[PDB]
């Protein structure tokens, strides 16, 4: 779901991914933060 | 109308490539023959999927359109 509908990377992606745990800065039940779950096609890079 | 403004627009990998060349001509009805080169001008890292194209004009204009 995430790799195709929320954030699409080029298959030749020369880069780094950094993850910061923020349970103390983002958690509430925080509803303002969502994710894309369904889409008919795959995203383009930088879309 | 000697200012012939030729442009090439491409959207590659989220980047906008602009090539242009201003040359003096004297055939406005059609495109004059000869050879020239268009030089890279601006690279715009936007990330938009462009499927439609619309010219913005001032209002109180003959142009040409091809495809690559």
């Amino acid at each position: 779901k995430i790799a195709d509908y929320n954030y699409k990377l080029p298959d030749d992606f020369t880069g780094c991914v950094i993850a910061w745990n923020s349970n103390n800065l983002d958690s509430k039940g925080n509803y303002n933060y969502l994710y894309r779950l369904f889409r008919k096609s795959n995203l383009k890079p930088f879309e | 109308f000697k200012n012939l403004r030729e442009f090439v627009f491409k959207n590659i990998d989220g980047y906008f490539k602009i090539y242009s060349k201003h040359t003096p001509i004297n055939l406005v009805r059609d495109l004059p023959q000869g050879f020239s080169a268009l030089e890279p001008l601006v690279d715009l890292p936007i990330g938009i999927n462009i499927t439609r194209f619309q010219t913005l004009l001032a209002l109180h204009a003959a142009y040409y359109v091809g495809y690559l």
